[PDB]
DNA sequence: ATCGAGAATCCCGGTGCCGAGGCCGCTCAATTGGTCGTAGACAGCTCTAGCACCGCTTAAACGCACGTACGCGCTGTCCCCCGCGTTTTAACCGCCAAGGGGATTACTCCCTAGTCTCCAGGCACGTGTCAGATATATACATCCGAT
DNA sequence: ATCGGATGTATATATCTGACACGTGCCTGGAGACTAGGGAGTAATCCCCTTGGCGGTTAAAACGCGGGGGACAGCGCGTACGTGCGTTTAAGCGGTGCTAGAGCTGTCTACGACCAATTGAGCGGCCTCGGCACCGGGATTCTCGAT
């Protein structure tokens, strides 16, 4: 007798969980190429040190998670309970992020 | 002729446990002031052992409460992050393999009787 | 530990603790320290560290009381002001006539003015006949006070309503505390300008400190029993205000309240004395007098029965000294004289106007009476004849000039000294000559006729044409504090204020005085038809013109200084006439204004019924009053009553041209001037005088022949609220003695 | 393998000693060490800069331990700051009074 | 400042 | 493939509901590279210039921590 | 004396306005 | 003949244009003033204060109340509404980290 | 009495008026003087902190000039 | 000769200002020219875009007014000022569509 | 008798600057005060970064060229390829005189 | 409305293993002890600029009516995204190779603090205009009914 | 959907007045010409630590396929706040007074750099085992589909 549990016990649960863990998320072989493609445009043939892809890693998804907060609270606000981009756009312009 | 006359050290001149010498070179050393006092680094090493021992005493607690014997950054995380006055001197620093607080919105927790 | 006193010369030879807050509190045992709050009152270091040491139960209720005495008080918070200001038990003391015992209530106990008014020994055997305690005697040495650390703040005090701007532990109330009449306003509010009749509730007045020297170091028990006191009148001022009265309503902790309740009766008997309490018409009888039987044994004459005569009359009297006037006239009133025949309205012939009702004893007196006054307001259209209401701009554009010339006056007069004092007349005609001349500007005939009409009513103001009052001083009263406010029509009249006054007091009527001796033990009076009195002291309130005239025989006579401040004033005059009419055909060009301006036809004419005033403030009655002023005051001396009538329904045909008016169905004219005890209408400096002259001629003699009267009151000359004032300062300097 | 390293510094045995005076029986581990280092540099920087324009506004040329009381008042909230400051003024007296 | 006293308790 | 999709959509998943997000729309991940990449860009823009000053060819971690650190974003855990 | 008018009062020529300054205020 | 009268909104627009227009200080200067030395009177008593002072004061109030309401009119427009509600002061408040 | 309340509601509305605001709710006006109130009492703690140091009794216009930059607000148009 | 500078901007005080502020020990040569140089290239567009925005006010002298949407309307102007206040500034006519009162 | 200090300031400089861009066209002293901390603001900012990146290189020396980096880490791209420009304009324009 | 699969989550138990903690040499930065110009507490004046006070006009704030439109709750309707089996597929991991570049230590040397004097650049200080606010009168631009 | 009061707003023109651009004087900080120790460019090397490749497994990613619930447009109904007019009312002004404290300048002095010998103290190398993972098994709890 299949039966899912819903729209939302898999969501709350596993809110529960990967707000619960520690580790980073992303994975270090496209993070890392990601990097070096970028950091090719400034200047040719870079060289990184494994900690600091780290670090941009570390940094990198804490301040999309802040932004998933943040942008958790304007559609919330709008009494949604769906991320839509105009409120990452919102954010971003409340925030000051929009240049 | 004699240099030793009870030759001590410091921080026990002031009866503390961080280095007033390796404080003071560096209050020295980065362009701060032309002259720097007497008994400058005695009070910020006295402000620094407070800081240190409030985040140490709240990791430590939060590290009984979560039934581990040993102080890991996640209780450095929530350990920060619960005092209030902590988070604003903090509110701008990520520390790493922190993760975030367990915070849920209300209109998130299910509508159930 | 020990058993002694912190204070040097302290006569406690047992301290005990009144506050028992520690669980340590020694008690009557040893201690590190006794604190001493006065002789009898103390508390122990326990006690005194039981608030003041963080660590102890009841720093809390210390902190907070110390927050409470920072926002609302500029006195430091320290443990003896807390001590003294909520924890020093109360006392009470007993209301049985024959005990009369001072009580402690117990700790708890929160005394207030239904308990002091009521109680008894024992109120929770014979309870009254339980020994005092030894402390409450001790209370009345002077030096017990000198010895009390801190001055006594009152709580709730009926004043402090009043004075909510202040703070209140400088005006000697608690700041650990919290529908008058509205002319009603004895204490100065900060930052005020001047006004007549008020007290600082923070700084003793000059006869208070003369009166009570022991409060010029620490004046702050005086100030709080004062202003409960005056607080206390005004809320009801038509019963004599008692110690009993203001007893329960002196409410502060420890013994001090004894000393407070002892000194409220000195206090009383003074403002009563000094006439700012228990006044007015209040009335008193035997076994009701104001004042102990100390000030009893006297006697007085008083000569005249006008409001200053009157009021000195019913003053002395209330404090229970033996008092007779003597009135030349038929009746009483002077100058104050209404007409009660007019259909449905009151007129006076004399006064009926009160210049300025706040603080002002005649808004007291109305209070008393339950009496209402009419507010005049504001408008006063310039009326030309004949019809023409006065263009706004021309109104407002001689207004200012009229207004500029006084100023250059008061200019002009800054370095003159009386022997070079001109008429205040020619000075305003010249400035205003030179202006003309100096500008070219050239007004109309109207704009001059305009400036006539305001001339004409400085006549009226002085009672005399302007060429014969002072540029230097006629104006000289507003030196001083004048009354504010409204200035009101007194409807009933001011025959209702002096007939209450004169109420069972002993007034000879027909009785003139001819002949005053005060050259033996004590003055003899006689009568123009040869009938004598004697008393210790008498009061002259005959009018300027009297005195000038010489009609009573001084012996000795007065003094040369006297003689030439009496003739250095000018006993100034206006008439009035009062008109009814079948209708009130004035409505609808007047609007219900209370008054209307005449403009003048010439200067000549300018003082011949410059204002109009509706006698009827509820628009129902058809009654007009107009005024003789100025150079018309002399041009209607040889014209009977009916030649005047006919002069004023000229008058008003022409203000009222494009319409009818009726006949007028009854009418009076004045003639003060020709009343033989009279022929005045009130007082003004003459050129070459000084303000000076009303204190001169205000001056007893040998503190044996006193004056009252409108023409003694510098602050306030020329009205009912001056003369009455005047008789209450007269009443007060005769009672002293 | 054999040649000199590289003398270098730290924090982390002083943060072990006040641990050893909060929770003396309780461990920590190496990257929560390495979090409290750098915490306490840039707590050290934030204090040290502001006493250097805290400092420069008053036409002096001397930190001294008034102008850390005053830069301390600034950076710590509230509760924080005033028992920075009771420690402060113990360590200044403490030391002072030998 | 005779200009404010007490018409009354001025009377010295 | 993905030339910078690297963060797959359940990456983006992951990342929000670590940040406590239940729903996702459609368009988000496409918005979400977007975001990462002027992060990413701004950040070694700026530490790729300081490894140009120390005329060094190696990127290290006190490089981007100091550029994090000037940009108003500090990060422990490194130096 | 100016006091004694009530209709139309005339202003000019007044001493300067004096304000009481005490301490004891608020 | 007595409508004339406009819309809500009329004055509300042509007011922004004049209130956006204009540049002067309009939070009005003596109570102000006493509201500055009454938050002051708490730390410390008895003080004195230069009028410029109290002038920047005021700048701070306008630009950081004035960029508040910025920030809160983008959120109320955010839940399409066109009229700011307390809720969205806090939520502007939030984002901006002010708690 | 009340300074806080100094703060008119036509104040409240102008400066709404200035930030492009159309219509203002019921309550605004509270949390309003409620959030300027916590605004100047941080500024004015920390200038007060910066005019305690210099052991003055007056606070000057370069103290609060220094006191919003140091709180990320600055100011030009007063010195520094 | 006295002349040697014959530049822009105080190469000497700027310079004063670069040894007495404890930034470094010690200051090179070029230093002060390089930051006068940079100093004055953004003071002067600065200046220019108030110039021609004062212009648009038909006036001549340039108040706050101008250097606050001179900065306000270029980005990078704004960016780098985005967390500075200028006193008697006002704000740039932003209006949010959705306030446009529509209609036929 | 006694005059008083002073204080010095850019306006000379700003006013010498507005004269090369729009030389017949004036300037108000509010606009001149906010010139004036604005320069020492952008001064702070530019000394403050080289104060940051000569104390990561082990170096105690700020010459030209960390004015360089510095600058092409706050001024945000086309001002900072200009701004960088002038500046080796203004070296090299230095010393080869 | 309230009760069972059953699946995810939490509770002990041996294992291992390795990273946390500790111990032994050991360079060098703290330490101690004197000097020394000087920055700065400290006293005192001064005068100036902040605070206090009082009267007058009035723009602005306050308060009452009113109406409509803005907020907001219900209703339906669609679809986009959540959930779960199935394939694949590329990330993770171990190890092996090579060298380019970071860190080190030394070498040499130009260069930027440091001094003292010399002078004009800017900066304090009168000054008198020409740019702008302020009326002041005057013809457009768009709003709002009412048609 | 057009037309007209009307009405707020843009457009010359004077007008005072004063804020700014400017001329006089001065004084001190910019600069100019030296020296000197040291910070740093510059070479070369050590080695290590980044890059690269290759094979083996596979957790994760991709993708197809239900399906339902969440966004959103309509829509009716209440209320609250914008608009505008009479009332007040205290803010601005504008002068007047008083002196507390910023600021200046001088006095005298306790205190931080300069060296310079002395040493244990924190740090790196190098062990060593116990706490966290970590399967591995097993009872609890919660959810979701039933009554
Ligand atoms: C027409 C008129 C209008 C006035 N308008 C007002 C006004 O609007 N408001 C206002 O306040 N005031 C007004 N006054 C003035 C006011 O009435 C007087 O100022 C006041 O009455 C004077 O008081 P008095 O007690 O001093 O003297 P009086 O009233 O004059 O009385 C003196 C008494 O002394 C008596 N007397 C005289 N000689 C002898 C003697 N030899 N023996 C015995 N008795 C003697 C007289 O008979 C009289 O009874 C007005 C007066 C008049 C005449
Ligand atoms: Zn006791
Ligand atoms: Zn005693
Ligand atoms: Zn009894």
């Amino acid at each position: 007798k299949p039966h899912r549990y819903r729209p939302g016990t898999v969501a709350l649960r596993e809110i529960r969980r990967y707000q619960k863990s520690t580790e980073l998320l992303i994975r270090k072989l496209p993070f890392q190429r990601l990097v070096r493609e970028i950091a090719q445009d400034f200047k040719t043939d870079l060289r990184f040190q494994s900690s600091a892809v780290m670090a941009l890693q570390e940094a990198s998804e804490a301040y999309l998670v802040a932004l998933f907060e943040d942008t958790n609270l304007c559609a919330i606000h709008a009494k949604r309970v769906t991320i839509m981009p105009k409120d990452i756009q919102l954010a971003r312009r409340i925030r000051g992020e929009r240049a | 002729g004699k240099t030793r006359a009870k030759a001590k050290t410091r921080s026990s001149r002031a009866g503390l446990q961080f280095p007033v010498g390796r404080v003071h070179r560096l209050l020295r050393k980065g362009n701060y002031a032309e002259r720097v006092g007497a008994g400058a680094p005695v009070y910020l090493a006295a402000v620094l052992e407070y800081l240190t021992a409030e985040i140490l005493e709240l990791a430590g607690n939060a590290a009984r409460d979560n039934k581990k014997t040993r102080i890991i950054p996640r209780h450095l995380q929530l350990a920060v992050r619960n005092d209030e006055e902590l988070n604003k001197l903090l509110g701008r620093v990520t520390i790493a393999q922190g993760g975030v607080l367990p915070n849920i919105q209300s209109v998130l927790l299910p509508k159930k009787t | 530990g020990s058993r002694k006193c912190e204070k040097a010369g302290c006569t406690a030879t047992c301290p005990v603790c009144f506050a028992s807050a520690s669980e340590r509190c020694a008690k009557n045992g040893y201690t590190s320290r006794w604190y001493h709050l006065s002789c009898g009152e103390h508390f122990c270091n326990e006690c005194f560290d039981h608030y003041y040491r963080s660590h102890k139960d009841g720093y809390d209720k210390y902190t907070t009381w110390k927050k409470i005495w920072t926002s609302n008080g500029k006195t430091e918070p320290s443990p003896k002001a807390f001590m003294a200001d909520q924890q020093l038990p109360y006392w009470v003391q007993c209301t049985k006539p024959e005990c009369r015992k001072w009580r402690q209530l117990t700790k708890e106990i929160q005394l207030t003015p239904q308990i002091a008014k009521t109680y008894r020994c024992g109120m929770k055997s014979d309870h009254c006949s339980l020994p005092e305690d030894l402390r409450v005697l001790e209370v009345s040495n002077h030096w017990w006070y000198s010895m009390l650390i801190l001055p006594p703040l009152l709580k709730d005090s009926v004043a402090a309503p009043l004075l909510s701007a202040y703070y209140p532990d400088c005006v000697g109330m608690s700041p650990s505390c919290t529908g008058m009449n509205r002319y009603f306003q004895p204490f100065y509010q900060p930052n005020e300008c001047g006004k007549a009749l008020c007290v600082r509730p923070d700084v003793m007045e000059l006869d208070e400190l003369y009166e009570f020297p022991e409060y010029s170091r620490d004046p702050t028990m005086y100030l709080a029993l004062r202003n409960l006191i005056l607080a206390l009148w005004y809320t009801n001022c038509k019963e004599a205000l008692t110690p009993q009265k203001c007893i329960p309503h002196i409410i502060v902790r420890g013994l001090v309240r004894i000393r407070c309740v002892q000194e409220v009766e000195r206090i009383l008997y003074f403002m009563t004395r000094k006439g700012l309490i228990n006044t007015g018409v209040l009335s008193v009888g035997a076994d009701q007098y104001l004042l102990p039987k100390d000030y009893h044994n006297k006697s007085v004459i008083i000569i005249g029965a006008g409001p200053a005569g009157l009021a000195a009359a019913r003053q002395l009297h209330n404090f229970g000294i033996k008092v007779t006037v003597l009135e030349a006239k038929d009746r009483i009133g002077g100058r104050v004289w209404d007409d009660k025949s007019f259909k449905g309205v009151t007129v006076g012939r004399g006064a009926q106007i009160v210049n300025g009702c706040i603080n002002n004893p005649v808004a007291l007196m109305c209070e008393q009476l339950g009496i209402s006054m009419h507010k005049f307001g504001e408008r006063c259209d310039l009326i030309q004849e004949g019809g023409r209401i006065t263009d706004p701009t021309i109104d407002k554009r001689m207004d200012f000039h009229f207004n500029a010339l006084l100023d250059v006056v008061s200019e002009w007069r800054k370095d003159k000294t009386q022997l070079q004092d001109v008429p205040l007349g020619e000075k305003i005609e010249e400035i205003y000559k030179a202006f003309i001349k100096e500008s070219g500007i050239q007004f109309s005939e109207l704009e001059g006729q305009v400036l006539q009409f305001h001339l004409s009513n400085l006549e009226y103001a002085c009672g005399s044409n302007l060429h014969q009052v002072s540029a230097r001083s006629w104006d000289h009263n507003e030196f001083f504090a004048q009354f504010a406010g409204d200035h009101t029509l007194l409807t009933p009249g001011y025959s209702v204020i002096i007939e209450k006054l004169a109420e069972g007091l002993d007034i000879q009527l027909k009785s003139p005085v001819q002949c005053i001796d005060y050259s033996g033990d004590e003055v003899q009076v006689t009568t123009t038809d040869g009938t004598g009195y004697s008393a210790q002291k008498v009061l002259v309130t005959v009018p300027l013109a009297l005195l000038q005239k010489g009609a009573i025989q001084f012996n000795p006579p007065l003094s040369e200084k006297k003689m030439k401040a009496i003739n250095s004033l000018g006993a100034g005059i206006i008439e009035k006439i009062a008109l009814q009419f079948p209708y009130r055909f004035w409505d609808s060009k007047v609007q219900g204004a209370d008054f209307f301006g005449h403009v003048p036809p010439s200067a000549s004419k300018r003082g011949l019924f410059a204002v109009f005033y509706d006698m009827d403030p509820q628009k129902k009655h058809s009654v007009l009053m107009s005024v003789i002023a100025g150079e018309a005051v002399a041009s209607v001396r040889t014209l009977d009553d009916k030649q005047v009538l006919q002069q004023c329904m000229a008058t008003l045909r022409e203000l009222f041209k494009e319409q009818e008016v009726p006949d007028p169905t009854k009418y009076f004219v004045t003639r003060w001037s020709t009343d033989p005890w009279i022929q005045m209408a009130y007082s003004f400096v003459k050129t070459g005088g000084s303000g000076e002259a009303y204190d001169i001629i205000a001056e007893d003699i040998q503190g044996t022949v006193f004056f009252a009267g409108e023409a003694t009151n510098r602050h306030f000359p020329q009205t009912v609220t001056g003369a009455y004032l005047s008789g209450v300062r007269e009443a007060s300097k005769i009672a002293a003695f | 393998k054999k040649r000199r390293k590289t003398r270098k510094e730290s924090y982390a045995i002083y943060v072990y000693k006040v641990l050893k005076q909060v929770h003396p029986d309780t461990g920590i581990s190496s990257k929560a060490m390495s979090i409290m280092n750098s915490f306490v540099n840039d707590v050290f920087e934030r204090i040290a800069g502001e006493a250097s324009r805290l400092a420069h506004y008053n036409k002096r040329s001397t930190i001294t331990s008034r102008e850390i009381q005053t830069a301390v008042r600034l950076l710590l909230p509230g509760e924080l700051a005033k028992h920075a400051v009771s420690e402060g003024t113990k360590a200044v007296t403490k030391y002072t009074s030998a | 400042d005779p200009h404010f006293h007490h018409f009354l308790l001025s009377q010295t | 493939r993905d030339n910078i999709q690297g963060i797959t959509k359940p990456a983006i998943r992951r990342l929000a509901r670590r940040g406590g997000v239940k729903r996702i729309s459609g368009l988000i991940y496409e918005e979400t590279r977007g975001v990462l990449k002027v992060f990413l860009e701004n950040v070694i823009r700026d530490a790729v210039t300081y490894t140009e000053h120390a005329k060094r060819k190696t990127v290290t971690a006190m490089d981007v921590v100091y550029a994090l650190k000037r940009q108003g974003r500090t990060l422990y855990g490194f130096g | 004396a100016r006091t004694m008018q009530t209709a139309r009062k005339s202003t000019g020529g007044k001493a300067p306005r004096k304000q009481l300054a005490t301490k004891a205020a608020r």
